[PDB]
């Protein structure tokens, strides 16, 4: 562990998913910049069913607008083999989160306590909505001694609401990816 | 009155920025 | 003085307390035990306190001062699936938890009385701490 | 003699100052032999006291003791996971230390009250005698040495030390094999005094503890042997005033960062101060806080890695900065802690789920159920639990009072160190009793002003 | 990012290495007396 | 020789500002901290506090006031980590990871040490005693502990003192939540001691300035009695001195001037020397006094005492500073 | 608890921690005992 | 309580319930049916039997996605 | 006599001022 | 335009602290 | 933001009306 302390080498078994750039089609897919050092790695993880593991990564990228997008996927093999599917991202923030004013959904206020209701009502009464994600996983280099398969991704994913406060965008992710079928 | 914002501002700044130049040179002609 | 009284098993029988035998497990409660059941809960889970509510509602029910000091003989589970005298100090298993290896069966005893003769003097200032 | 305030210029309570003139010196021999002694009788005396208090139920670190650990880390008194297997050897140490004490404080008492108030033959020594103070300082630092390279030897040959990664537990072993590498131990010297590297704070094995000290040990004794054969060269003549304020000035310095170097060392290194002894660092606290809520998820069945806390970052396990497998939470900032109960969770990329969830081997869990609830805080009169919290618990952590006493005595001896080094240059100089009427310096300097001509 | 902590590393040299040849210039001698 | 002239430049006392070798670390040091904190103060974006992605907005172009702007402290997610502008990947995740409070603390803490020994320096290139130096050590382990010493005893530069005036009121109210400072005996005595400070800066004026030897007219400045280098004492210490002993008592009044002025010196030095020691202990968690539940009753009832009342406040605080960072109950350092 | 061989010092051992605590007061007393002349 | 919204902490309410039965009950969700925990997919005898006594306060009303994200019914992080 | 302001208390002056408006500013913007 | 105030008052601050060094009144010596 | 509009027109008057008096001062006294 101590030659990969400090350098980052994490950044059907363990199946991790390390995207290398991030699309937001803002109103086209123009690419960001990473802003959450290197936490990004989707890992340890014909149809495959969803399971354990680090099936979540928020990464915040970023006009000067930091977009916080949940990055995740909850829900023979040969160099062409895909597949195609689609998954359920949950809110970025459970409803235990609370905002700058006290209020949050299963813990916090229910209204603005600074003022005394208006048209702060928006941002008052939190909702958590699941989005749908879909995801094209392409199999380019199958080696079967060790018993393992690669290749890339690409997915798109809705982006962070703020409990329903401003319209999330669509990501478009790619990366390699690597698994052991066992 | 569809009249210009900062006229009120252009109009006081025009009026004493000279204004208390003179009062400067005259205070310290007088003194 | 029926603050001594307290249940002594689950037949139903109050046995009373002498006021320096409850100092004396009181004291002991803080040698021993309030390295994390400080205050009326326990620190390694924040459900599992040493109320009157959750005693009773133990299965089997430990609040009782025989039930408790046999719970000391044997830590098993809120349910008493898996005797774990691993995880938690046990009168048996000295090796894991030294702090007990002192304490005779009076200890245990004034131990297992102090904690269920204070929550009719507290009430609320023990069962979770006043908030 | 030079025993007033008149004859000798200092006041009653700057006294000590009169044993700096070069014919008191019989008596500046006598102010350290019997300060010695008393360095030696507290050595001796506390630790009586912490024998005499000592409780076998509670561990070592609930007791408050601070020399118990520091001779158990030796080898000394304690054998397999840090159990006192005998009470004898600290009574030795403490009653050993009262003796040499005893024999200090004779020796102190003598050069102070009758034995020659001026040293003379090979003795006598003047602060302004430049060889002479570089040949004393070469015996302290050939003596210094042979301790150093003595206790390499014994962590070596005999008994041992307390390797708390020793495998299991942690055994005393005696190193047989350290790190001769210059790459490694002066590499020390260059790691950053940031977190992650924690310059030497970090050293974390046996063998570049007593590889560092085999090292230090020879070049100790190769500098005395160059102080006692070689005399300081012109280049060294105009540094600094070669006063004897100048001399103590310069070790308050150096000793005042050495203290905050011990209060890194025991804040936050877990091997030179193993956790069996002194008790956890905050940061082995922090991660066996997170073990222990991990440990109770499974079982209940709460799988961890697919788990978010409150902002979508990992619920108990989450990836660095780095990108590492680390415990989440605000234990996030203790990322670096390595204890090592916790180094068999310890995969390529830091926490694999692999020898997480079906390892733990039992006492991982016990001794991290321990230090969760034996943290570094508390109180003045001795509580913890937070600090907001009720006073029934009785404590506060050896780390936490050592760690303080000595940025403490880092802080004053800074302070004393700018005093002396202000007062030694300005008594050099020949203005430290005040300015000159006769002639004031800025009275015969060119003003600042611009203006001015 | 390269080029920056290079000019960083060398800027850091240069003012530590004036203050320290510069205190091994005499600095004693620099007192109004003597 | 050139070098030789260089020398004699540094440490010229004709510079209208001493530069000296103290001060050749200096400036540069100011330079980078000053740049950095004007820079950040206005326009850094906002900064993800405590590790979690939550920015904390603290700069005076991100709709943010003098009041409450701050140069937010960097990331819990890097602890004590070394965070330069080049061991991050971008110019936009430093700002988004608090990297610019790291410039300006780590250029900050050096230049006042460096400021410290130039003060020692200009004393020594003017002939005048050596200690103004000493009584500037004690602000400056003041701002050392709530700036190096505190996040490296908590373990993150997060718990540093924010550079803001709102941040400094956060970082006083869950210090006494965590810590308990009011209940600290060496706050007690910081207190005492720029309380009396204050005092006796007061007192020192008011009687220096009421025992004035006549020199000028009452239609004009007092000020004006006093010539700069003149050597004649302007005021009378016996008539201060015997309106002071008459006010309390006989010894109590300093006759003499210097032990005056070193007790002067001394009482807000030493005690904020104390002060900054107080931050220091409670950096490893050594807190306050505690009282709670400290009278007892005959039964065993707490009966609350004022104590009680200051932790019941506390506990408030206690419960809500970082509110959505803390998965576990116990808040440890 | 210290040796039951040696165990009949009792507050001896309690006082020898604080014994070079009183040595610096012990100063004070020796100076007010010359006066601080 | 209900089965399918309740996490572990109002799982103590009941006489004797904690923390196999509710570890179990809940690490497999949504239940359709009522009685649906009563099958027991890889639960012994000694659970069955004893969650069989206990049915009077089951139910399969709706799983809120605000508490079901995560390991918010084992932990949702109020002590 | 004629009133003066000295250069010292010209500068003494502008920095209260200055930098009392600094502190009040932020409240009368509220 | 709260910025504004804030940035013009802080740099009225700067001057006069330039001013204040650089074309001060010089202390003669009586 | 939503803050008060005389605010700037508040802070300004604030701090360069007592100013220029300053001003005034000093250079009748330099003059
Ligand atoms: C400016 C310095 C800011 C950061 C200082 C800091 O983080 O100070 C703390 C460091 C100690 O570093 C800590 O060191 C630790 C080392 O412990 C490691 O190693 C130990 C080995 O047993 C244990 O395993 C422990 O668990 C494991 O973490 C970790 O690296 C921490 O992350 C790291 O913060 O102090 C040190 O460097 C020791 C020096 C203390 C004085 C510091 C002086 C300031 C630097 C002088 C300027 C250099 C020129
Ligand atoms: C570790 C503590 C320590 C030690 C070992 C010494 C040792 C010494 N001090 Mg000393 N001192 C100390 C702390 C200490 N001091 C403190 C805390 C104060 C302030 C009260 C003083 C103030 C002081 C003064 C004013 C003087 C000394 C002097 C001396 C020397 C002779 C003592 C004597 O007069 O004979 C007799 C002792 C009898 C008990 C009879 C001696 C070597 C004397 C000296 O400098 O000799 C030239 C002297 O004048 N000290
Ligand atoms: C190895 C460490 C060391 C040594 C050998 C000295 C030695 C000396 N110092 Mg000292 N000094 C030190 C550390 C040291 N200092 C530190 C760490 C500080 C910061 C606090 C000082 C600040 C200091 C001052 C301000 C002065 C000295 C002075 C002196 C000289 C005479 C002191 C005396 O007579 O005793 C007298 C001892 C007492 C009167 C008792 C002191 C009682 C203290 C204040 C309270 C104890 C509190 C304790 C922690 C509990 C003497 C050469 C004097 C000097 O400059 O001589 C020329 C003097 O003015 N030092
Ligand atoms: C580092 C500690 C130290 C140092 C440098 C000295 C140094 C000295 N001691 Mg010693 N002494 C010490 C500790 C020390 N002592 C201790 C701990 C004791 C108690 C056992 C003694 C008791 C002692 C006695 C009885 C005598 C000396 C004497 C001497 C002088 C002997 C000169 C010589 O050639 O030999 C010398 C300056 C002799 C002396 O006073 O010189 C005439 C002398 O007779 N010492
Ligand atoms: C604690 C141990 C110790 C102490 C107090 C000293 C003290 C001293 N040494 Mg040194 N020395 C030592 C260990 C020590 N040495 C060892 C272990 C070795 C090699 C095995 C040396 C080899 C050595 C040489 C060759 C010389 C000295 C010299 C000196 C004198 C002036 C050094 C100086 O100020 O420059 C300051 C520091 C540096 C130059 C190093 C840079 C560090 C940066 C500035 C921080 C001084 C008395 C000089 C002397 O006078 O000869 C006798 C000199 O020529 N020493
Ligand atoms: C006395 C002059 C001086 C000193 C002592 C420092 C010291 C420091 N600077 Mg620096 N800096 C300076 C002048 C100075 N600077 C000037 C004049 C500029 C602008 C031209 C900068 C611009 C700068 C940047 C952008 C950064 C630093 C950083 C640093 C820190 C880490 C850099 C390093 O390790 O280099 C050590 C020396 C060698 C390796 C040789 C360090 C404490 C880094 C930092 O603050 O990290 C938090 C950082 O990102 N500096
Ligand atoms: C101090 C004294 C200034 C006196 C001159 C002011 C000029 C007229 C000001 C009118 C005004 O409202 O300005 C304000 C305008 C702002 O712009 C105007 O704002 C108005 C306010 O609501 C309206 O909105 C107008 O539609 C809009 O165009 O700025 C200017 O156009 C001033 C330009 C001056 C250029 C001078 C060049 C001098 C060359 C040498
Ligand atoms: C010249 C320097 C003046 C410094 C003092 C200014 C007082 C604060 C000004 C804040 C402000 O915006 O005022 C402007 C307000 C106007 O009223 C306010 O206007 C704001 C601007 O949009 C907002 O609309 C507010 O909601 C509205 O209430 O007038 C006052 O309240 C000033 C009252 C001052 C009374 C002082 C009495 C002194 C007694 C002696
Ligand atoms: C940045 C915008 C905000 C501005 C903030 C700055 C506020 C400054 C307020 C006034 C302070 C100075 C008072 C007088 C000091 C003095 O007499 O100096 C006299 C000196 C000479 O020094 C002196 O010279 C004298 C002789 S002589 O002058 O050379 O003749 C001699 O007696 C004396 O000893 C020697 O020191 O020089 C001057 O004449 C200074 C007067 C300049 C007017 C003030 C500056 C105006 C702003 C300039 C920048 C414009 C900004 C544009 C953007 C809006
Ligand atoms: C003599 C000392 C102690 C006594 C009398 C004692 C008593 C008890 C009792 C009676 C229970 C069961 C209560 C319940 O869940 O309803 C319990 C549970 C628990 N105790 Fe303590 N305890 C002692 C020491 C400790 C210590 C020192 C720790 C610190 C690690 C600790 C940690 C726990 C934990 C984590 C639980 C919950 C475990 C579970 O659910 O089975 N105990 N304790
Ligand atoms: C010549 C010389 C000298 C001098 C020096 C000096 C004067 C110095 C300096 C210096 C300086 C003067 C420095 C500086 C600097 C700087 C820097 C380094 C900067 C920065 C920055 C940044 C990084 C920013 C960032 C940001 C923010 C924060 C916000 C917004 C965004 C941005 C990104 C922009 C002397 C005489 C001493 C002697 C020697 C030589
Ligand atoms: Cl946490
Ligand atoms: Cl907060």
């Amino acid at each position: 562990y101590d030659d990969i302390r400090g350098s980052g080498l994490a950044n059907i078994r363990s199946l991790c998913l390390q995207p290398q750039t991030f699309l937001v089609e803002t109103f086209r897919f123009v690419e960001g910049k990473l802003l959450t050092r290197s936490s990004f790695t989707l890992d340890q993880v014909l149809t495959f069913v969803e399971q354990g593991g680090f099936d979540f990564q928020p990464v915040t990228v970023q006009n000067g607008d930091r977009v916080p997008l949940l990055f995740t996927v909850k829900g023979t093999i040969r160099p062409s083999t895909r597949f195609s599917g689609s998954f359920d991202v949950p809110p970025y923030r459970t409803s235990s989160f609370i905002d700058p004013k006290g209020r949050g959904l299963a813990v916090g206020y229910d209204a603005a306590v600074g003022i005394p209701r208006e048209a702060f009502s928006r941002q008052n009464n939190k909702s958590f909505k699941v989005g749908t994600g879909n995801i094209v996983l392409q199999v380019d280099r199958v080696n079967q001694s060790t018993g393992e398969i690669s290749g890339s991704f690409e997915s798109q994913q809705p982006s962070d609401t703020d409990f329903g406060s401003k319209p999330a965008m669509t990501v478009k992710i790619l990366g390699q990816f690597y698994s052991r079928i066992t | 009155m569809e009249t210009n914002k900062l006229g009120f501002v252009a109009s006081v700044l025009f009026v004493f920025v000279p204004t208390v130049f003179l009062l400067i040179l005259y205070i310290q002609t007088a003194s | 003085a029926n603050l001594r009284t307290i249940p002594l098993n689950e037949a139903g029988d109050t046995v009373t307390l002498s006021l320096e035998e409850f100092t004396r497990g009181q004291q002991k409660f803080n040698n021993a035990c309030a390295i994390c059941h400080l205050g009326g809960i326990t620190k390694t889970n924040p459900n599992v306190g040493l109320d009157t509510e959750s005693l009773a509602g133990a299965f089997p029910d430990r609040n009782n001062l025989e039930g408790l000091v046999d719970y000391l003989h044997n830590p098993t589970t809120y349910d008493g699936l898996t005797e774990i005298s691993e995880l938690h100090p046990s009168t048996k298993s000295s090796d894991i938890y030294p702090k007990m290896r002192n304490l005779t069966e009076d200890d245990l005893r004034a131990i297992s009385g102090h904690i269920l003769l204070m929550p009719k003097i507290r009430g609320d200032q023990w069962g979770a701490g006043k908030t | 003699p030079g025993y007033d305030e008149a004859t000798s210029g200092y006041a009653w309570w700057a006294g000590n100052a009169r044993l700096i003139t070069p014919e008191l010196t019989g008596r500046f021999l006598g102010a350290h032999v019997a300060h010695a002694g008393l360095v030696a009788l507290w050595a001796g005396g506390m630790l009586l006291f912490e024998v005499s208090h000592f409780n076998l139920s509670k561990p070592m670190y609930e007791q408050g003791c601070i020399l118990m650990p520091h001779i158990a880390t030796l080898g000394i008194g304690v054998g397999q996971s840090g159990e006192i297997t005998s009470m004898f050897p600290f009574f030795a140490i403490g009653v050993a230390h009262l003796i040499g004490s005893a024999v200090l404080g004779i020796g102190g008492m003598y050069h102070a009250i009758k034995g020659p108030e001026k040293l003379y033959g090979f003795f006598q020594f003047d602060w302004t005698d430049r060889a002479k103070v570089a040949q004393i300082l070469g015996f302290h630092i050939a003596i210094l040495g042979i301790f150093a390279l003595l206790f390499a030897a014994k962590a070596m040959y005999w008994g041992g030390l307390y390797d708390p990664w020793a495998p299991g537990g942690g055994d005393v072993r005696l190193v047989t094999n350290p790190t001769l590498d210059p790459r490694i131990i002066f590499g020390y010297l260059i790691k950053r005094p940031t977190g992650g590297e924690g310059w030497i704070v970090s050293v974390n094995n046996l063998e570049d503890i007593i590889g560092g000290h085999i090292w230090i040990g020879c070049i100790l004794i190769a500098g005395g042997i160059w102080h006692i054969l070689v005399p300081p060269l012109r280049w060294t003549y105009n540094l600094f005033p070669w006063t004897g304020e100048t001399y103590l000035s310069q070790s308050l310095g150096n000793v005042a960062g050495q203290a905050f170097i011990a209060a890194a060392f025991i804040w936050f290194n877990n091997t030179a101060y193993p956790s069996v002894f002194y008790g956890p660092t905050v940061p082995e606290s922090s991660q066996a806080q997170s073990f222990v809520f991990l440990m109770r998820d499974q079982g209940m069945g709460a799988d961890v890695a697919s788990a978010q806390g409150p902002t979508g970052l990992g619920k108990y396990l989450q990836r660095s900065p780095t990108g590492e497998i680390i415990f989440g939470g605000e234990t996030m900032r203790f990322w670096d802690a390595r204890a090592p109960w916790l180094e068999p969770l310890r995969g390529k990329n830091g926490l694999d789920l692999d020898k997480l969830q079906h390892d733990v081997q039992p006492w991982q869990l016990r001794r991290a159920a321990e230090y969760m609830t034996h943290s570094p805080i508390g109180s003045l009169n001795s509580v913890a639990g937070l600090a907001t919290e009720s006073n029934a618990f009785n404590y506060v952590s050896p780390r936490t009072w050592l760690a303080s006493a000595h940025f403490i005595f880092g802080f004053f001896f800074l302070v004393g160190h700018l005093w002396h080094a202000g007062r030694a240059r300005a008594a050099a100089a020949g203005f430290e009793t005040g300015l000159d009427r006769e002639d004031e310096p800025v009275l015969s300097m060119a003003p600042i002003d611009p203006s001015l001509r | 990012m390269v080029t920056l902590k290079i000019v960083v590393y060398l800027t850091v040299s240069f003012f530590v290495g004036l203050f320290i040849f510069g205190f091994l210039s005499g600095d004693p001698a620099r007192n109004p007396s003597g | 020789s050139q070098w030789e002239r260089f020398c004699q430049w540094i440490t010229s006392t004709e510079n209208r500002l001493y530069i000296g070798w103290f001060g050749v670390l200096m400036l540069p040091l100011l330079g980078v901290s000053i740049t950095v904190f004007v820079t950040a103060f206005i326009a850094a974006p906002p900064v993800d506090i405590d590790g979690i992605r939550e920015p904390l907005s603290g700069s005076l172009l991100y709709g943010n006031n003098i009041i409450t702007a701050a140069v937010v402290p960097t990331s819990n997610a890097i602890g004590l980590h070394f965070y330069p502008i080049w061991e991050a990947a971008t110019l936009d995740e430093w700002l988004y990871n608090g990297g610019p409070y790291q410039m300006i603390a780590f250029h900050y803490i050096p230049a006042l040490l460096c400021y410290l020994g130039r003060e020692w320096e200009l004393s020594y290139r003017l002939g005048m005693r050596p200690w103004i130096c000493i009584a500037y050590s004690a602000p400056v382990a003041a701002t050392i502990s709530v700036f190096l010493i505190y996040p490296i005893g908590q373990g993150s530069f997060s718990d540093g003192l924010p550079m803001g005036i709102s941040g400094t009121f956060n970082f006083m109210f869950v210090f006494q939540a965590e810590h308990n400072i009011l209940m600290h005996p060496f706050h007690m005595l910081g207190v005492a001691g720029v309380l009396g400070g204050s005092l006796f800066c007061a007192m020192h004026g008011s009687l220096v300035t009421s025992s004035l030897v006549r020199e000028t007219s009452d239609s004009q400045s007092q000020n004006e009695g006093y010539k700069f280098g003149q050597e004649e004492e302007t005021y009378n210490i016996l008539a201060a001195h015997g309106y002071f002993g008459r006010l309390i008592f006989q010894y109590a009044s300093f006759n003499n001037s210097r032990q005056l002025h070193f007790f002067l010196a001394a009482w807000p030095v030493v005690c904020i020397w104390f002060v900054a020691l107080g931050i220091s202990t409670m950096a490893f968690n050594l807190n306050g006094f505690n009282f709670n539940h400290s009278v007892l009753d005959s039964q065993g009832r707490v009966l609350p005492s004022w104590a009680d009342v200051v932790n019941r406040a506390s506990l408030g605080f206690e419960v809500m500073h970082e509110r959505n960072a803390h998965n576990f109950p116990l808040d440890l350092a | 608890e210290l040796p039951e061989a040696y165990r009949a010092f009792g507050p001896l051992i309690d006082v020898l921690p604080i014994l070079p605590i009183f040595f610096l007061l012990l100063a004070f007393v020796w100076q007010a005992s010359v006066g601080f002349r | 309580i209900d089965v399918n919204n309740t996490n572990i902490a109002a799982f103590r309410k009941h006489r004797g319930l904690y923390p196999t039965i509710a570890g179990k009950v809940v690490s497999n969700a949504p239940y359709d049916s009522i009685e649906d925990i009563l099958d027991i997919p890889g639960l012994r005898e000694v659970e069955k039997d004893r969650l069989q006594k206990n049915m009077d306060i089951f139910t399969i009303s709706d799983p809120v996605p605000a508490l079901v994200e995560g390991a918010d019914r084992f932990n949702n992080g109020v002590y | 006599q004629p009133v003066e302001l000295n250069r010292t208390s010209l500068y003494l002056g502008l920095l209260v001022v200055f930098v009392t408006g600094l502190l009040f500013s932020s409240y009368f913007f509220n | 335009m709260e910025a504004v105030a804030y940035i013009l008052i802080f740099a009225c601050i700067i001057g006069t602290l330039f001013f204040a060094i650089a074309f001060r009144e010089p202390p003669k010596i009586t």
